[PDB]
């Protein structure tokens, strides 16, 4: 079609088209011969609005032309994807083979029938005491990390990816890792860690940087999840999906939304943000009759550390708990800087116990939690009283709380803790406290 | 093709009959022929963002495309110049216009096309060359070699070539390509909105020797890394950007004054030709490029300066140099994006700023970093982005700072009560951070065979202890405070007033050598640690402070120690082990 | 002359069927009733023209009116003969004095000084007020603002600096440009009498815009004044001091036009371009390579609620070279002017100090009387309810220092002129409190001067 009529920002108006579909992909043949890809945002009567990924510079309208491709964003799937790196459209970034796909799938996916899902059952050893014990990740769960700019979620993410294993007989997790709008530095950290550890031979990477077009940013998670469902639900694999940084996904959303001239809802973000988010995070779980599964760990920075911000708020309504990193902990050299009190896993119950973990999991977990709560309270009240409100019976909680943070939670981003070691440490810690602190007959069994 | 103005509404101008042109094409607007860029096109009608004031212009006047996007000339006679936003050199401006004032419509080549330069050829005839290959060089300065590279988009062999004296317009090289013969000059143009291509980005892992104690020690930036400097008015940012600019072990400085004060720009061309790098012994200007778009200059050209700067920085990066780029202030650039977006009736983002703000900042900070430049030689280069930010009310929660801080790894926060209470440089040792600390740790401790990172950790830990004891003095009082904790304050006192504090207009405290830094901190670190050992042996805190006053505050004047030979403060350590055997 | 007014909407008019109209051109409406009203072209398009009428459009009948496009923007008629004359916000004669036949007409926006041509602010200006001349020095070409509050004596101080400002050569090549912006007739008349009473009028050019004049003319006032300042400095070689009050009034006007034009509000109600706008004023101050004479700026603003971070003082601060702060804790007592030296800054102090500009002793005694006062202001602040009243032999002469520091030295009265010598002379006998050893520094290259 030689009919470009308007170019406004990164948007194009194309006239006298027909057969054109919403979200359909297009190619621009520019007057110099250059080709740019784009996507239909709007389509009315015989005209169509397109956005161009690589922006709109250099174009002479009169002498360009658009081709309509007859299919939206798709992923060319195949098992050969394991061990590879792509950009946020699925194009190779590792100078390896051109992958001959099995088929091309719409990256929007399809919604899982609510009565088709299976309850998540099996405990995932992340090897991080604070999650494994106090906020257990379970296979098929959606459990995100809420962090802030500057905070080492990056490190936490790589660690979960290296260490995550099930206690079963397999197979190993396949990791699908989606980087979304991150700096080259962030991304280069991930890709070297994965190469270093050999975690790549087990992974599929989708890398999309900050200087990448905001639409591609938007596509990135949908690409990764399409890959993950394919590996899981067609190839019977257990897939662990890690995504950073969802805040970036959101920022990209406002950008396109502004461009489509939409009208923002709560706190500047789109009305449809919720549906969008759920649309991502519900692509997860076990399915009846199917061997494979998808477990999500979305990662996101909380704007101005604000819990009520739409991004963390809506994510919380959709996911089954969350893991929080605080600045108070990070600055105090604690790694991983997980605050347990606001952290939660909703599916932990059936995931743990005897034959999952050990007979004492729940018990220590509640006690450690309650004890830590009292210790923070002792330290907080050391502002006014300073000392002497805890002469004997309450001294210990302050000390406890300190060491709980220093030994138990702070474990190092390269330290892999078996659930045995985690639980053991927790008792070796609870021992500080006098037995009048209630454990059961088993207070004398694990002592 | 003659265009014709159909609408003038502020910096925005609309012209019919513009169909032969392209989006982003620069064009001459009106009878004045003012500089403008096409940003939209509906049919034959171009919307133009004008980089000069449009007052006195109206419908019916002509508009001509240049058929070229916003570009810079890249070649010799760039180093040491002062350009405006769109790369017009300000001194030639003065001369051609016989005026002390920015007049509209003026058209200038950025570089002196008449100057004879000496081309020393370096590649022999018959070599396969492609983008980024050095064919010869020019001694542009005393120190800097202007290395002449094949432009991007050229491929083939060197047909003819010779050393000689030429202008930048004279063809110095002939290449037989795939199309045919193409002759190159010492000059190339580049569109500023497009990052110059590279082989690949590298992880920036070597520390900047700024010499500014606080920065190098607690909040280091790597070569290729990026720092932010946000703060209120009267923070001192300016008297700090200078310090970075003068001492960093880089090869070139690109110092971009985006929409700040005019006077400050003069101060630069006054004080930089006087700022002599010892050893090299030639002025700082000899290694600096200035771009100035002052606060009362056209708003639309604020975004022009930012891109002009960084594109120039990319050029020298490509020659295998380390460059530093200073953008000041990046708030005024975002302010210019806010204004255009309003005029274009776009959907606003936070605080009115456009929804593509973050992207813009991202597109900019990612053009910085450490690379492997193009060319067979596979040479390696870097750009180090230092940006001043000027948030409303000095409040950092603002969108420009928040979007910057999610793409940069270094934050040098300027407080008000520091500058107001004479603590230079005004840097928030609590709030600030460098996510390079860890990696720079590995680098130093290994370069010194020392435990310098362990020292760094211990110092920061002491400043973070002092922080909560100060909010505890705000209770019962200093009088009732324990021995070991009384010591914690007087070690922090030392760090604040002695280490962190630095004078820019002093003959020796303006810069601190890497090893001079290492000794000072150790001189502090043994003092604190050994006075601790006197407390756990039964000597009261008071006895220690009265016990050493002169020799303890010989460390107070130890920031003023020169360097006749290298060894200077390599003395106080075995001299503290004296009073620990006495007191 | 066009009888083709299409549309009137509030202060805004649409004229169509026109040709040759340019952006920011002046216009005149000739109303049906013979009345003439000036306006300007806000927008121009095809054959249409969008204009704003300064006095508004009340009373206009579209069909029987007509528009004249004058072929120029807002201009000032300039001449040496401005000195000793009084004008309104638009440079129309206000004092009923002689007819003005001008030399050339100048566009009130002026032109940006090439950064290369700009000369750094330099050389001292004698104000007559200690706390400025000795401690926050006014260099020639400086923009040094005065922040204030309502009901504070910023008005009283303004006209003083008009009388008592001069250079160390002669006051014949020194001229004041006084601009009042949005002030009461009574405040206006306060400035009329003090200038006419002290004769200092015949070195001044006055631009008087009142609270009830139209907003657009408030906006135009500072550019009128600065056009006259740039003229007499650079075309006539004079050192020009420009006093503008109140900048807070300027900002409200700007905000009133913004909202009238339907523009998007920026921070705290005010336009997103408040900064740039102010910048286009404050940057007109300076010196230039080669040419003699300067333009110095002293804008006065009242801070709303005394909030430092308010868009007005905030953006002033990011543009101007320092600030003179007036506090109410000092104004409670007779302290005049009540200038708290702690947040007061002159970022260009050194460039107006030293031997041959002021004195050999200036620089040192400034940072001496400053550093010691920091400990005193806190000592006197330390109440008997904390407490307490048991500060040692250190702070029985330090708090006695900060107490005598205001009442005598800064408190100099609104009519006392202190020649730079007098001020420096009072610094010595005033610092004759402690013994020599408590004063650092430095010693032996001095150690007396003086002494």
């Amino acid at each position: 079609y030689r009919t470009i009529k308007e170019v406004v920002g990164p948007l194009m108006a194309v006239e006298k088209v027909s057969g054109v579909k919403y979200e359909e992909l297009i190619e621009v043949r520019m007057q110099n011969g250059e080709i740019r890809r784009g996507q239909v945002l709007e389509v009315q009567e015989d005209k169509a609005m397109v956005q161009i990924f690589e922006g709109t510079s250099g174009i002479n309208l009169k002498n360009s032309s658009v081709r309509f491709l007859g299919h939206p964003l798709q992923l060319g799937v195949s098992e050969d994807m394991i061990g590879r790196v792509f950009d946020g459209l699925g194009r190779p970034k590792d100078n390896g083979p051109e992958i001959l796909p099995e088929k091309y799938l719409d990256i929007n996916g399809e919604v899982i029938n609510p009565i088709a899902r299976d309850y998540p059952d099996e405990f995932i050893q992340t090897g991080i005491s604070a999650i494994d014990h106090l906020n257990t990740l379970v296979r098929g769960q959606k459990l995100p990390v809420f962090s802030g700019s500057g905070l080492p979620h990056k490190e936490l993410a790589a660690q979960i990816a290296r260490q995550a294993t099930v206690l079963d007989s397999s197979d190993d997790f396949a990791v699908v890792f989606a980087a979304i709008g991150i700096t080259f530095e962030e991304a280069e950290f991930f890709m070297e860690d994965f190469r270093q550890t050999g975690a790549i031979d087990r992974s599929v990477m989708f890398m999309n940087l900050a200087n990448d077009p905001a639409i591609e940013r938007i596509a990135t998670p949908r690409m990764a999840l399409t890959a993950a469902e394919y590996l899981a639900y067609e190839k019977g694999m257990h897939v662990l999906v890690i995504m950073t940084d969802m805040t970036n996904y959101a920022e990209a959303l406002r950008e396109i939304s502004a461009a489509r001239r939409e009208v923002p809802g709560r706190r500047g973000y789109p009305g449809y943000l919720y549906t969008n988010l759920a649309t991502l995070f519900e692509r997860a779980g076990r399915i009846r009759g199917l061997k494979g599964s998808v477990t999500q760990i979305p990662i996101l920075t909380m704007p101005e550390d604000d819990k009520t911000h739409p991004i963390p708020d809506l994510t919380g309504y959709i996911t089954e708990g969350q893991i929080i990193l605080t600045r108070e902990l990070y600055k105090s050299g604690i790694q991983p800087p997980i605050d347990v009190l606001p952290s939660l896993s909703r599916l932990k119950d059936k995931g743990t116990g005897a034959g999952k973990t050990r007979e004492d999991h729940a018990a220590t977990m509640n006690q450690l939690f309650a004890a830590y709560a009292q210790g923070k309270q002792a330290k907080e009240l050391a502002v006014v009283l300073g000392e002497s409100a805890l002469s004997d019976i309450d001294k210990i909680y302050a000390k406890f709380a300190e060491r709980f943070e220093n030994e138990y939670v702070n474990q190092g981003f390269y330290t892999n803790r078996t659930i045995t070691e985690t639980l053991d440490l927790g008792w070796e810690l609870l021992a500080m406290l006098p037995r009048t602190e209630l454990r059961i007959k088993d207070d004398l069994l694990d002592k | 093709q003659i265009g014709k103005i159909i609408k003038v509404s502020g910096p925005l101008v609309m012209a019919e009959n513009m169909s032969e042109a392209s989006i982003q094409d620069m064009c001459l607007v009106g009878d004045l022929g003012v500089i403008g860029e096409i940003i939209e096109m509906r049919q034959d009608v171009a919307s133009i963002q004008v980089y000069e004031e449009t007052s006195g212009i109206g419908p019916g006047e002509p508009v001509r495309s240049t058929g070229e996007a916003l570009s810079v000339e890249l070649g010799p006679g760039i180093i040491s110049q002062m350009f405006d936003g769109i790369q017009r050199p300000l001194d030639t401006f003065m001369e051609v216009t016989q005026s002390n004032f920015l007049g509209r419509g003026v058209q200038l080549p950025a570089l002196d096309h008449e100057k004879q330069w000496w081309f020393e050829a370096t590649i022999e005839e018959g070599t396969e060359v492609s983008a980024g290959d050095i064919i010869g060089y020019v001694d542009e300065t005393k120190i800097i070699q202007h290395k002449i590279m094949v432009p991007n988009g050229i491929k083939g062999t060197v047909q003819k070539i010779e050393s000689g004296s030429f202008t930048i317009d004279d063809p110095i090289c002939v290449i037989e390509t795939e199309q045919g013969l193409k002759e190159l000059t010492m000059m190339q143009k580049w569109p500023v909105r497009r990052g110059r291509p590279i082989k690949q980005k590298l992880n920036p892992d070597v520390p900047m020797i700024t010499g500014q104690r606080v920065i190098d020690t607690f909040f280091p930036v790597t070569k290729g890394g990026a720092a932010a400097v946000p703060g209120p008015f009267g923070a001192g940012k300016t008297v700090v950007q200078h310090q970075i600019a003068k001492w960093s072990d880089v090869d070139l400085v690109v110092y971009v004054g985006c929409g700040e004060r005019g006077n400050e720009m003069t101060d630069v061309v006054n004080e930089f030709p006087e700022l002599i790098d010892p050893n090299t012994g030639e002025s700082l200007m000899e290694r600096t490029v200035l771009i100035a778009n002052t606060s009362n200059m056209p708003v639309a050209a604020r975004e022009a300066s930012i891109y002009t700067g960084i594109t120039i920085a990319e050029y020298f990066r490509d020659m295998g140099y380390d460059v530093a780029i200073m953008a000041d202030s990046t708030s005024r650039w975002a302010e210019a994006l806010r204004e255009m977006s309003g005029r274009l009736e776009e959907m606003p983002g936070d605080e009115g700023y456009p929804a593509y703000l973050g992207s813009r900042l991202a597109e900019y900070y990612e053009r910085s970093g450490r690379v492997i430049a193009l060319g067979s030689d596979q040479r390696e280069g870097s750009i180090t982005a230092i940006s001043a930010v000027s948030p409303s009310g000095g409040d950092i929660s603002e969108p420009v700072t928040q979007n910057t801080l999610r793409v940069v790894k270094v934050f040098w926060g300027l407080d008000s009560s520091l500058a107001q209470k004479r603590h230079f440089p005004s840097i928030n040792w609590i709030q600030s951070y460098s996510l390079y600390s860890t990696e720079v740790g590995r680098y130093m401790d290994q370069i010194l065979q020392q435990d310098w990172s362990d020292m760094v950790t211990e110092g920061m830990r002491i400043l973070q202890e002092e922080e909560q004891l100060n909010e505890i003095v705000r209770l019962v009082g200093i009088d009732s405070l324990s021995d070991n904790d009384r010591l914690t304050l007087e070690v922090a006192k030392s760090i604040r007033e002695d280490y962190l504090q630095q004078n820019a207009f002093d003959d020796v405290d303006t810069f601190t050598s890497r090893e001079k830094q290492f000794n000072m901190l150790k001189v502090i670190l043994t003092f604190g640690k050994e006075a601790r050992k006197a407390l756990s042996l039964g000597a009261y805190f008071n006895e220690i402070m009265e016990g050493t006053v002169a020799v303890r505050e010989r460390i107070s004047r130890s920031k003023y120690i020169p360097e006749e030979e290298l060894a200077k403060i390599s003395s106080i350590n075995e001299e503290i082990k004296e009073t620990i055997q006495l007191i």
